[PDB]
C-alpha cells in the first residue's frame, strides 16, 4: 500500500535481511514481514518529507534515461554533487525517480 | 475599462492548465481494471457509468468494452437503465 | 396618474428581473461545467436596452 | 467476497482454456496469488453460500461444469 | 539564383509489420520514454543520427530530425534494429519521406506588404498571429515562411527536388520586393 | 425615476446565489448613468445632441452601469471578493 | 489456544456490541468507506515499487 | 546527523508497526528482536528486410544489471529537456554515494546527452 522506493537501499536491505532471519527462525510469518515492510515504507516517506529541510545541487552529463509508469531511471556520468557546505564527486550515478 | 482586449481569459487558461497537468486518462491493463471494478461493486451494488468512470479512471470506450464483457445493463422503472456489475 | 417615471420603473423592474435571470442561467452553465464565469460576458445589455 | 467473484472469473477463463478438470479451492487461490488461512475459511463460508446459488456451477466434488448447454 | 535551401528536418514513416508492446519497449530500451497519459506512442532518441522516433503499438514508426534522406533512412533502420534486438520481429516496410523542411536566406530585407499585395491569392500575412508571411505555392505543394530579415523556410515537401524548385520559383518574386 | 427608482430596483433585486462545491454570490450595489452618447461605426463614443438624434434616427439613450461585487466561497475557508466597477 | 478462542470472541463483541449501536444509529461505516479509498490508491502506488526494484 | 535521523526513523517505524503487531495477535517481543538484529546488521540493399547489415549499434547493457555503483532514489516534481540538456527538480529523497548516505529536500540537476 506504499511506493516502496527505499526498499532497494541500505536501510531497506537491512530491514529485509532482519526479516529473513526471523522468518528462518520461524519467529515471524511472511505476512507479518510484508506488513512490517509496508509500515516502514509509510514511516520513511513521512520522515523524509517532514524532517528534511536542506537543499542540494548537482551537475554532470547524462548517458541514459528511461521512463515508464511514472518512473524515471536516469543514468548520469561524472556527476558533481555541489552543496553550500560540501562538494562530492562521483564517476557515475543512477537516479531513480517516482511520483 | 470594460471588455479590455485579452489574448485568453484567465479562467480559460487556468482550466487548460489544469487539463494539461492532469493529462488524459490512460488505458490500464484488463486485470487491474477488472479488480478495481470488482472492488467498487463490493462497496455499492448499483453503479452509474458516469461515476464508475471516475472510480476506475479509465477511458470510457475501454471501460465500456470491459463492462460489456461481464456486467449487464438493467432497465429500471425509477431513474434509468444502468449497468450491473454482477456478471450474472 | 402613472407618469413617465412609474411606468418606466415598472418596465425596468421587469427587464432587470430578466437580466438577472439570464445572468443566473449563463453563470450556472459554467459553474456546472466547473469553470469560473466572466461576469461581463454573463450580462445581456440588449435585454434592458 | 469480491475476491470470490474474481475466482469465479478465473474459472470462467479456465473454461475458456477448455482444459477444465475437477479442481479445488487451494490450487486456484495459489495460482491467483492468494493465501490459505482462516480468511480462506470465511471466504469458503461465502463460497458455500455461492454453492447454494452457483449458476456458474461450483459443486463440491467433481465440478465447475458451468454451461447449462455444453458440447464441442 | 546562386542559393540552395538546406534541409533542417525530415519526417519519414515506416511500418515494422508487427504489433509491439509499448510498455516492454519502454522498460528495455535505452533512450525510450512512454507516457500513455500524455501520448499513445513511445518516444525514443538516437544521438549519432541526432533524431527522434515515435513508435506505435500498431508497428508503424515516425522518424524526425534527420537532416538528410540517407540519415533519415539510417535512423529508421537503427530504431527498427533496436526494437528487433528487444526480441520483436521488426522489419523495414514501405519506408517513405512524408515531409521535408528546408531553410535559407535571401541576404536582403523583404517588403512582405508589397509581396502580399501582389500575391494575395497565395499570400497570408497576419502580424498579429505570426510575423512571418505564409505563401502557399501551387505548382509545388510547398508552404514558405518568408520573414522581413530575409530568412525563408520551406515545408510540406516530399522530395528535395520540391524544396529546390519552390525556392527557385519564389526567389524571382522576392527579388522584385527587395527592400 | 432615474434618481430613485432605478437604483432602488437594483438594490431590491435579490443577490444572485449560485452553487454547483464552490458557490458564487453576485450583488448589485450602485447605479451610474453617463450623458447620452452615440458610438460611430469606428467605435468612438461622442455626445449625442437631440437634434442629431432626430436627424439621424437615433435613440436618445444614456449608458447604464452597475457596480457588481462577486464573492466566491470555495469551501476552503477563504472567500474571494472582486468588485467590477461600472459594468 | 482455548484462551485465544476466547480473545477472538471478545474481538467479535468489539464489532458485535458495536453492531447494536449501528442500525440504532455511522462512524464505523465511514471508516469502512475510507478504507476502500486507501486500497484503490495502494494498487497504483504499489505498481511503482515492483518496477522500481527491477529498474534499480 | 544522518545517524540521528536514522534513530528517529527507527522510533517512527516501531510506533507504526505496534498496531499491526496487535492486529495480527503476535507478541511484542518480535519488535525488540527485529530492532536488535536490524541495528546489528546495519552497524544497394533493395531487399531491406534483413537488419543484420548493421552490427555493434548498441552499448553494454550490464550497467543496469550491476547497479553496484552509487544510486539515488527520490521523487520528481518537474523534469524539463530542451534539445540537448535534461533539467531536474527532484524533491525530497535519498542518495547512496560511496556507501555514505545523503539526505536532501530540494535537488536541482542539469545534464547533457
Amino acid at each position: 500500500m506504499a511506493y516502496q522506493l527505499y526498499r532497494n537501499t541500505t536501510l531497506g536491505n537491512s530491514l529485509q535481511e532482519s526479516l529473513d532471519e526471523l522468518i528462518q527462525s520461524q519467529q515471524i510469518t511472511p505476512q507479518l514481514a510484508l506488513q512490517v515492510l509496508l509500515q516502514f515504507d509509510k514511516a520513511i516517506n513521512a520522515a523524509l518529507a517532514q524532517r528534511v529541510r536542506n537543499r542540494v545541487n548537482f551537475r554532470g552529463s547524462l548517458n541514459t534515461y528511461r521512463f515508464c509508469d511514472n518512473v524515471w531511471t536516469f543514468v548520469l556520468n561524472d556527476v558533481e554533487f555541489r552543496e553550500v557546505t560540501e562538494l562530492i564527486k562521483v564517476d557515475k550515478v543512477k537516479i531513480v525517480a517516482c511520483d | 475599462t470594460n471588455y479590455k482586449p485579452v489574448a485568453n481569459h484567465q479562467y480559460n487558461i487556468e482550466y487548460e492548465r489544469k487539463k494539461k497537468e492532469d493529462g488524459k486518462r490512460a488505458r490500464a491493463d484488463k486485470q487491474h481494471v477488472l479488480d478495481m471494478l470488482f472492488s467498487a461493486f463490493e462497496k455499492h451494488q448499483y453503479y452509474n457509468l458516469k461515476d464508475l468512470v471516475d472510480i476506475t479512471k479509465q477511458p470510457v470506450v475501454y471501460l465500456k468494452e470491459i463492462l460489456k464483457e461481464i456486467g449487464v445493463q438493467n432497465v429500471k422503472g425509477i431513474h434509468k437503465n444502468t449497468w450491473e456489475l454482477k456478471p450474472e | 396618474l402613472d407618469l413617465a417615471g412609474p411606468l418606466l420603473a415598472f418596465l425596468f423592474r421587469g427587464m432587470f428581473k430578466n437580466l438577472l435571470k439570464e445572468v443566473r442561467i449563463y453563470a450556472q452553465k459554467f459553474i456546472d461545467r466547473g469553470k469560473d464565469f466572466n461576469l461581463e460576458l454573463a450580462i445581456k445589455t440588449r435585454i434592458i436596452s | 467476497f469480491g475476491v470470490l467473484a474474481k475466482i469465479v472469473n478465473y474459472m470462467k477463463t479456465r473454461h475458456q482454456r477448455g482444459d477444465t478438470h475437477p479442481l479445488t479451492l487451494d490450487e486456484i487461490l495459489d495460482e491467483t496469488q492468494h493465501l490459505d488461512i482462516g480468511l480462506k475459511q470465511k471466504q469458503w463460508l461465502m463460497t458455500e453460500a455461492l454453492v447454494n446459488n452457483p449458476k456458474i456451477e461450483v459443486i463440491d466434488g467433481k465440478y465447475a461444469f458451468k454451461p447449462k448447454y455444453n458440447v464441442r | 539564383s546562386g542559393i540552395v535551401p538546406q534541409l533542417q528536418n525530415i519526417v519519414s514513416t515506416v511500418n515494422l509489420g508487427c504489433k509491439l508492446d509499448l510498455k516492454t519497449i519502454a522498460l528495455r530500451a535505452r533512450n525510450a520514454e512512454y507516457n500513455p497519459k500524455r501520448f499513445a506512442a513511445v518516444i525514443m532518441r538516437i544521438r549519432e543520427p541526432r533524431t527522434t522516433a515515435l513508435i506505435f503499438s500498431s508497428g508503424k514508426m515516425v522518424c524526425t530530425g534527420a537532416k538528410s534522406e540517407e540519415q533519415s533512412r539510417l535512423a529508421a533502420r537503427k530504431y527498427a534494429r533496436v526494437v528487433q534486438k528487444l526480441g520483436f520481429p521488426a522489419k523495414f516496410l514501405d519506408f517513405k519521406i512524408q515531409n521535408m523542411v528546408g531553410s535559407c536566406d535571401v541576404k536582403f530585407p523583404i517588403r512582405l506588404e508589397g509581396l502580399v499585395l501582389t500575391h494575395q491569392q497565395f499570400s497570408s500575412y497576419e502580424p498579429e498571429l505570426f510575423p512571418g508571411l505564409i505563401y502557399r505555392m501551387i505548382k509545388p505543394r510547398i508552404v514558405l515562411l518568408i520573414f522581413v530579415s530575409g530568412k525563408v523556410v520551406l515545408t510540406g515537401a516530399k522530395v528535395r527536388a520540391e524544396i529546390y524548385e519552390a525556392f527557385e520559383n519564389i526567389y524571382p518574386i522576392l527579388k522584385g520586393f527587395r527592400k | 425615476f432615474i434618481q430613485m427608482s432605478v437604483q432602488r430596483i437594483v438594490e431590491d433585486a435579490p443577490p444572485i446565489d449560485l452553487q454547483a462545491p464552490p458557490r458564487y454570490l453576485l450583488k448589485f450595489e450602485q447605479i451610474y448613468l453617463s450623458k447620452p452618447t452615440h458610438w460611430e461605426r469606428d467605435g468612438a463614443p461622442s455626445p449625442m445632441m437631440p437634434n442629431e438624434a432626430r436627424l439621424r434616427n437615433l435613440t436618445y439613450s444614456a449608458p447604464l452601469y452597475v457596480d457588481i461585487t462577486k464573492t466566491v466561497i470555495k469551501e476552503g475557508e477563504e472567500q474571494l471578493q472582486t468588485q467590477h466597477q461600472k459594468t | 489456544a482455548q484462551l485465544k478462542f476466547f480473545e477472538q470472541l471478545d474481538q467479535i463483541e468489539k464489532q458485535r456490541k458495536d453492531e447494536q449501536e449501528r442500525e440504532i444509529l455511522q462512524l464505523r461505516l465511514k471508516q469502512k468507506a475510507k478504507e476502500m479509498q486507501q486500497q484503490e490508491l495502494a494498487q497504483m502506488r504499489q505498481r511503482d515499487a515492483n518496477l522500481t526494484a527491477l529498474a534499480a | 546527523t544522518v545517524p540521528k535521523l536514522y534513530r528517529s526513523v527507527i522510533e517512527d517505524v516501531i510506533n507504526d508497526v505496534r498496531d499491526i503487531f496487535l492486529d495480527d495477535g503476535v507478541d511484542e517481543q518480535v519488535l525488540m528482536e527485529l530492532k536488535t538484529l536490524w541495528e546489528n546488521k546495519l552497524m544497394g540493399q533493395v531487399e531491406e528486410e534483413p537488419l543484420n547489415s548493421e552490427d555493434d549499434v548498441s552499448d553494454e547493457e550490464g550497467q543496469e544489471l550491476f547497479d553496484t555503483e552509487n544510486v539515488v532514489v527520490c521523487q520528481y516534481d518537474k523534469i524539463h529537456r530542451s534539445k540537448n540538456k535534461w533539467k531536474f527538480h527532484l524533491k525530497d529523497g535519498i542518495m547512496n554515494l560511496n556507501g555514505r548516505d545523503y539526505i536532501f529536500s530540494k535537488a536541482i540537476g542539469d545534464a547533457e546527452w
